[PDB]
């Protein structure tokens, strides 16, 4: 039992063609605030 | 005139979420594709 | 031909119609007596 | 990135988890070029190499290296799951 | 941000485990797991005993293995 | 894995899914044979 | 005490509450711990 990590978040500091949809996508993995 | 055979080919056609983004010979067997017009 | 279904654990001797465990000492009721195997 | 391995010219890391039957569970970090190359691993290098029909992988999982730190992976294998 | 560090540790009483991390030096490497693991509320009982670097010319080689027994429990 | 639900006392194999209990031996199907735990 | 149904056939561990069986020797769960008979 144990997490193999599925996203890294970073700063902006740390660092057209066509587009496939016009809405961006939330991927699962991802966490998401919760009011 | 349409037979329910036929109306199935008209059914079979596509229909596509969309986008987001004369009969001549030829002399040679070379084409060139840009944006999807051969 | 009697048989005997549950194995119930105990310090002291439970029914006769169950097997008896207690700290590795398989102890069952045949004889009538509780008959040890091993 | 490219270093001129046999999976596509990079390197790839795999988790494993497994079960060695009539022994316990454990959990094994590798790199190996393929899924299949991962679990031949284990049947060659492992600890139980020699009887090497003991090992029921059930798991094996790409690592992959983040741009940053992070803790990448992380299997316990505790003594209430064996 | 540089280099990957294979972990093989033990949690105290509750049993074994293997990790990987990203770090700069093996005390980065250790410092990654007990501040970001399963085990946060419980951080000491992390013994880590052994950290090998990933070293790429061979790639194809087993890094860490921990096999928990029916008598280690 | 091969679950045996009930123990029977005999002095007759009962059937490959129990476990035969004679005086002082636990008897159980296991490669094809009755294999005594003891 | 705990009362146990089933026996079980395997070289892994079965679930706490049946008998481990394997090749000729016995085991039971009390107090967290396979102990084993014999």
């Amino acid at each position: 039992a144990g997490k193999l990590g599925k996203f890294q978040m970073l700063g902006f500091q740390h660092w057209a063609p066509q587009k496939a949809t016009n809405l961006m996508v939330q991927l699962l993995a991802f966490y998401r605030g919760k009011s | 005139v349409l037979s329910p055979k036929d109306i199935k080919y008209i059914e079979t056609m596509p229909d596509y979420i969309g986008q987001g983004a004369v009969n001549q010979n030829m002399i040679g067997d070379e084409i060139t594709v840009r944006d999807g017009t051969y | 031909m009697k048989t005997l279904r549950t194995l119930k654990i105990s310090p002291n001797a439970p029914d006769i119609n169950s097997v008896w465990l207690y700290k590795g000492t398989m102890k069952y009721f045949n004889n009538g007596e509780w008959e040890t195997i091993g | 990135v490219d270093v001129g391995c046999a999976p596509d010219g990079a390197m790839q890391l795999w988790v494993m988890e497994y079960e060695v039957t009539g022994i316990g569970k454990g959990c094994a970090m590798c790199k190996a070029i393929n899924p299949q190359q991962a679990e031949m691993l284990l049947k060659s290098n492992g600890i139980y190499n020699g009887s090497s029909y003991l090992y029921k992988v059930t798991r094996i999982e790409q690592v992959i290296v983040p741009p940053c730190n992070g803790l990448m992976a992380e299997q316990v294998v505790t003594y209430k799951d064996v």
